[PDB]
């Protein structure tokens, strides 16, 4: 594998981590406003 | 159901971050290969 | 209640470690190009 | 970043995450014991 | 139950994945100190 | 610690997360049938 691979396959794994991130800041944020309501 | 939603979400990080790891593996490796 | 607690503390952990994968990251690189 | 930074924030990040972790255990037990109730 | 137990399943997985990073940085900074 | 066994930590803690990460897949699979149900 190259490096210029490598870099794409990083690049693209951390939009999707972040991706999850958001999706999941968003859940909790939904989970903790149901529980407090 | 919101927190179940949230355990795949949580899942779905953990997994998307493992290949991550998987990846910084793969380069310590190959400049393990060259440098020495 | 205790659960959605957890679930916000795990997510921050989460967090963290994608900081710490990051920095491995920028480590990687930086030899990388070294010895490039 | 220079690789002295890189070290201390390597450092900083892997204690926040001890620290962090050890609160999620903490919540574990306290969840295991709800369950009964 | 299986909620919980799904708490105890992600933690699992985020202290493993905790152990592959410190490795990760390990590596890191046997090949730094060879480079540079 | 050195290369030799950084090389064998690194195949434990992979096999170790590979099985957790299927194991939670299991349970999050029977949890959303539970609900459900």
């Amino acid at each position: 594998m190259t490096w210029e691979t490598w870099e794409r396959e990083i690049e693209n794994y951390t939009k999707q981590i972040y991706k999850i991130l958001e999706e999941s800041q968003e859940q909790q944020d939904r989970n903790e406003k149901d529980l407090l309501e | 159901s919101g927190i179940v939603q949230q355990q795949n979400n949580l899942l779905r990080a953990i997994e998307a971050q493992q290949h991550l790891l998987q990846l910084t593996v793969w380069g310590i490796k190959q400049l393990q290969a060259r440098i020495l």
